[PDB]
């Protein structure tokens, strides 16, 4: 089993206490209280940090002093009711309040947010420019959760909402759901383990004519034998409306799921099955990419990897052998195609083979009936060169976010991942070209001295947003929002052996100034940087 | 299917091919036993070899009855030529579809180290001929002889194929005649043996094996008539040994041949 | 998932290499070369080393030196015709030589040993006196392996042999045997998967009416999915005779297995599966029981465990319902018992229920072709305490060997268990008493400076011989024999704290030295150790 490699350059807490801090305060400045932030999301050019009771916005572009201030705030607490039938059933007072869990653009003029609103789910539409909301609230049942500590899905495609959540105080009912957007509701089909089992939602992207869920959940392939959990990804056609009168009317006809493939392959291959995260589709060495960082189970010794998939793989497990179980006493075995019906199951309507069908409400019997029982692909999808990118097994922590540079260095053309963990810790590598991959940095970014405030030190990163006209790494935790430069290149001041040997995209030795620099695709100057090799032959 | 060896100065010995019935511990698939000149021996009929670990048989392993439901492997005829015998098979594919295959064993080999089984068959224009339906040893003729470049008096097996590796039990009427030059057999078997005693691949036998097997590397000179040695055996192959197909019929499906020179 | 404790005490090379070692010199003393230890075992008083072409002994008893001295030495070289054929069949020159890999006592005159004897296993009867053959060689075949790095099992029980091996030079046929003893041979059903799927032979233990092998092999549990490898108990009755003309003829007509569990419980259940050793039979706490390590698979991250069974527990599951797959194509499952044959398989001939067979010979059909064809049983052999006593988990080494002093301390009635690894690192804790454990010691004993010589550092712990009597735990490895002191007591010399806070049962503070020492049941001395805490209130 390979080992960990080791990183060219490690950045101690000792360093990087001098990167700018989030914690709410507008310019001026008086004891702090707990944020509770809950995710961060840049759009346009404003940073927008969604946490309880409040939205806050940074302004990324004049953001220029050691802390970073809030330019303005949302904000929408709970009524009293509200709050008391949480306490009343049982919840905790810390609990019971609106976390916001739900932040996305609408459009160009609105912001569609929705909140815990202490475990009574609420979404309402707000004016981006000046924060307040306009027309009335409206249920988030089955579009945000009611537990701030759920894991959620939210996403616009063609003005409609995809979510997925739980629908119920207790989460039994997990659910894919589509709202809005002038089209019908639908959803996953209720009580139906073979579509959802216990899931875990992490990510959806829009690609094509459809929108791919990530996810995990219990994987009924191990129904005998153990409890065993899966990674998965889900299409369902963007275009659905729906089954006929008398299969899936207002269920989807076009959910399929199968399993991701994250293995270090052996005598026996060793998997990754416990997802963490799922990047947006990112065009990397001319194709369609995600990468996804994995973990292995909880009850067992600690591991984490990055593998990362095609979008052309992930389409192409969608066409191959459904998965079927002969018998409840049998092993999952393909079905043969002759056993498939026609059309297809999982082809939207007015496709190659389907436009004489106007919408999937005409779809035939014997397809949706094959569907509703079948939503399972056998294969799972392949990763990008068979095995992961990346692996950590001799740390005591999970890899969890993850954001990537696809156009980094002079030439726009290196691909650097940042991969945040549980431990506040930011690991930086790059992708050569899509084979393999070289360990640049490590750095602790938690800053004990600004984020541990209120009783709370929590160093579990939840989320990242990487931008790169601002030249940074965004960086959420629970009570802080760090501002983290892309390269460490100006550190390695006058000593050229030190910036050569940092094989650092970002990084060059730049000969009029007798220093290392970052680099920009506008620089007209001459550069030095050797990244297919560290070759310094001193001394520093 | 049996065949009769014994030389002068030999007592004598008889191969014996056979389905078994599913009773793999009953019966040997394939073995060798003693077949003394005088009817009265007390070993007539007994093994060649018989020892606790080693014996002049081949038996099914449970493992393949496991895995394919009726496995059994047809013995549809045998002859002997040269040093050695050869036995021509049709069995299910371990992991429907069914494999023809040619077994060499040498003549003088009572540990059986010498087994040596490749699939054959024959295809003309597109059309793939390999299920085996009947076969004969015979002289080749001149215009054959010429064709694969032997002597007059070299053996030829003649073969009739069915179309494709499914359908044992109902075959189309698709069928083909082909011939195998004895010589090209033993020549690619030869080169089988010297790829696996240079250590490339694997023995490719699955159904007697029961896993992947690694050829081995050994510093062992391999010639016409190499005996086998403990190591890389039993040997299989995935590579076919292709037939000159001489002729073919959609309409009428062949089920004999008879060959002589005239 | 559980953390890895912290040792009380940590014994470095800097100290642990004052231990006398072994290299295979006589007294007076000349260039070193590698010895190729295989196993070592005490019998009597002497300590044997069984090795390349050679046992060497060792007088356990009058060994008082920096280092240990040879007594006496076997030699078995083979046959320059033996180590032709073996080069030629392509084995390289190293490993075409006489490896002993049998030895054992077959009477109070007799040592029975086996040679790998250059890829043509070969068997042998030694005067123990003089430690030279009498009578004829004879055939190792299914007694000794082929290859000297083979695992394999042999043992005496009435006469008879009992042997785990492979049979042929390319090691395909892998088979449980017995031979000697004036009784008939039997095995394991050759090419039957069913029974032995490519296994790696452990131990084997003798206890009551049966003989217990202990090993591992690929898990046709997990047929379908993909190859998993778990770890069996399999019994025999001593008393077997075979199968009748009809059914299992010269075959085991007792051989069952099952899954041994040692596994973290959690959500999800983390097992390992690869088992590494196995003690003897011990008797703890009024109970007779086996330990052992088991470790996670080599293509995976690294962990080790050790759990313990009671042969109880061992006899239970052989009691219970047989496992099997009512399809080529289904899961397996347990049969119900209206469908077992009487008499019951596994059940040896003039037990209860059957009396009315004088041997195994007269089992019915219908009992031997059920047995023949339900070799495993459907339940896994539950560990004492259901979790391990203890774990590794935090290390990028595996343990392995284990030995086991049942009687340590004043009072006899400690259960202190040593651990061997990889890289030659002992590990000690005691067994709180049956729940838990206590680590008391880690050391590293292997000693560069008397064991790396030409040209092998092979850290690997083949062997441990714990010695009451001498006081000592000896260790082998490939090229060295070391004398480990069971207790480092003396080692805190006049520093009461230190030797309270021990907390190990070989050490106590004597009043009347003013010093820690180890104690002896036949100390009539005043002793003060707390072993149920290490309460110091200094300093030292
Ligand atoms: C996960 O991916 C690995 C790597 O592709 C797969 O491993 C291969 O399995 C196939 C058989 O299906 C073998 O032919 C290849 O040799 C294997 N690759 C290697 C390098 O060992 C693995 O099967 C995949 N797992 C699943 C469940 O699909
Ligand atoms: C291995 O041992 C563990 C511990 O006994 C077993 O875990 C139990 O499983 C049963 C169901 O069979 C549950 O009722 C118990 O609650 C489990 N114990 C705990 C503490 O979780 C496990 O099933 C065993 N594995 C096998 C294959 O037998
Ligand atoms: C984005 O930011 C610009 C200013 O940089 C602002 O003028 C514009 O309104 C924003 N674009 C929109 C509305 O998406
Ligand atoms: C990136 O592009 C530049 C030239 O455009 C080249 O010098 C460098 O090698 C390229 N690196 C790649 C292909 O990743
Ligand atoms: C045919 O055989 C002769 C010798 O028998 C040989 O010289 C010649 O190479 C062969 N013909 C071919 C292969 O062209
Ligand atoms: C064991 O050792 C003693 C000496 O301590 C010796 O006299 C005796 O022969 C040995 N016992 C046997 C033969 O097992
Ligand atoms: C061991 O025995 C002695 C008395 O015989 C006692 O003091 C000590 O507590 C015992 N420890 C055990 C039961 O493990």
């Amino acid at each position: 089993f390979p080992e960990d490699s080791e990183p060219i350059s490690i950045s101690h807490g000792n360093y990087t206490k001098q990167y700018p801090v989030f914690v709410g305060h507008k310019p001026g400045r008086t004891q702090r209280h707990r944020l509770d932030i809950q995710m961060i999301m840049i759009m346009n050019r404003t940073l927008y940090v969604a946490a309880r009771d409040h939205i806050y916005t940074v302004d990324i572009d004049t953001s220029h002093t050691e802390e970073i201030y809030c330019s303005k705030k949302l904000t929408w607490k709970s009524r009293q009711a509200d709050v008391d039938t949480c306490r009343m059933k049982g919840k905790h007072k810390d609990e019971c309040h609106n976390f916001i869990k739900v932040l996305l653009k609408k459009n160009d003029d609105t912001l569609f947010v929705c909140g815990t609103n202490a475990f009574n789910p609420s979404c309402r539409n707000y004016r981006v420019d000046t924060l307040e909301t306009f027309g009335d609230e409206f249920s988030g049942m089955a579009r945000c959760p009611y537990d701030a500590k759920h894991a959620n899905i939210a996403l616009f495609a063609d003005g409609k909402l995809y979510s997925a959540t739980v629908t119920d105080f207790l989460a039994i009912d997990a659910v894919i759901y589509r709202s809005l957007g002038d089209s019908p509701t639908l959803r996953t089909v209720k009580h139906d383990s073979k579509w959802l089992k216990e899931p875990y939602f992490v990510q959806a992207v829009d690609y094509g004519d459809y929108i791919y869920f990530f996810f995990r959940e219990i994987a009924v392939e191990y129904n005998t034998m153990g409890k065993v959990v899966f990674p998965r990804v889900a299409q369902v056609c963007k275009n659905d409306m729906g089954g006929s009168q008398r299969v899936l009317e207002k269920q989807w006809t076009s959910f399929l799921k199968a399993r991701l493939n994250c293995s270090v392959p052996g005598d026996s291959h060793f998997y990754f099955n416990i997802l963490q995260a799922v990047t947006d589709v990112i065009r990397i060495n001319g194709r369609d990419v995600v990468l996804a960082t994995f973990s292995t189970p909880y009850n067992s010794i600690p591991g984490s990897a990055v593998c990362a998939y095609d979008m052309l793989d992930i389409a192409n497990v969608f066409t191959g052998r459904f998965k079927e179980q002969k018998s409840p006493d049998s092993t999952w075995t393909p079905v043969p195609d002759e056993r498939v019906p026609k059309p297809r199951p999982g082809c939207c309507a007015g496709s190659s083979s389907l436009e004489k069908y106007a919408t999937s409400n005409e779809f035939p019997d014997d397809t949706l009936n094959f569907i509703k029982t079948h939503p399972l692909m056998d294969e799972a999808v392949p990763s990008i060169i068979n095995r992961p990118w990346f692996l950590r097994t001799m740390v005591r922590y999970r890899l969890t976010k993850i954001a990537v540079d696809n156009a980094a260095g002079p030439y726009q053309n290196h691909t650097v991942v940042f991969l945040g963990s549980e431990k506040g810790i930011i690991l930086k590598f790059l992708a050569r070209i899509l084979n393999g991959s070289l360990f640049l940095e490590e750095m602790n970014v938690y800053n004990p001295e600004k984020c541990s405030y209120d009783g709370v030190e929590d160093k579990r990163i939840m989320g990242m947003q990487l931008d790169r006209a601002s030249g940074s790494l965004y960086v959420a935790f629970s009570t802080c929002v760090i501002k983290v430069p892309l390269g460490r290149c100006e550190r390695h001041g006058k000593c050229k052996k030190t910036c050569i040997a940092s094989r650092d995209p970002y990084c060059g030795w730049v000969r009029e100034s007798g220093s290392c620099a970052h680099l920009s695709p506008l620089s007209r100057l001459t550069f030095e940087q050797d990244i297919e090799r560290g070759n310094t032959d001193g001394d520093c | 299917y049996g065949v009769i060896v014994r030389s002068e100065g030999e007592d004598g010995k008889l191969f014996i091919g056979t389905a078994v019935d599913g009773k793999q511990d009953y019966f040997p698939t394939l073995s060798s036993r003693k077949l003394p000149r005088d009817p009265e021996s007390s070993a007539m009929l007994d093994y060649e070899l018989h020892s606790d670990f080693v014996s002049s048989l081949i038996k099914i392993p449970s493992d393949t009855l496991a895995l394919v439901s009726h496995f059994d492997i047809f013995y549809i005829y045998g002859f002997a030529s040269g040093g050695f015998v050869y036995f021509l098979t049709v069995q299910p594919e371990t992991p429907l579809f069914y494999t023809s295959r040619i077994v060499r064993l040498c003549k003088d080999d009572p540990k059986f180290h010498s087994y040596v089984s490749l699939p054959f068959g024959c295809t003309r224009a597109g059309v793939e001929y390999r299920l085996l339906q009947a076969a004969y040893l015979a002289k080749p003729g001149e215009a054959l002889a010429q064709a694969f470049n032997i002597s007059s008096d070299e053996d030829v097996l003649f073969a009739i194929f069915s179309k494709g590796q499914k359908q044992y039990h109902h075959p189309p009427d698709d069928s083909a005649l082909c011939a195998f030059p004895i010589r090209a057999i033993n020549l690619q078997i030869k080169e089988r043996l010297q790829s696996c005693y240079h250590g490339e691949g694997n023995l490719e036998l699955n159904w007697l094996l029961g896993k992947d097997v690694q050829c081995t590397k050994a510093p062992v000179p391999i010639d016409d008539n190499f005996c086998g040695l403990d190591i890389n055996q039993p040997l299989g192959g995935s590579t076919p040994v292709e037939g000159l197909t001489l002729y073919t019929t959609s309409r009428d499906r062949l089920t004999s041949v008879a060959s002589y020179v005239y």
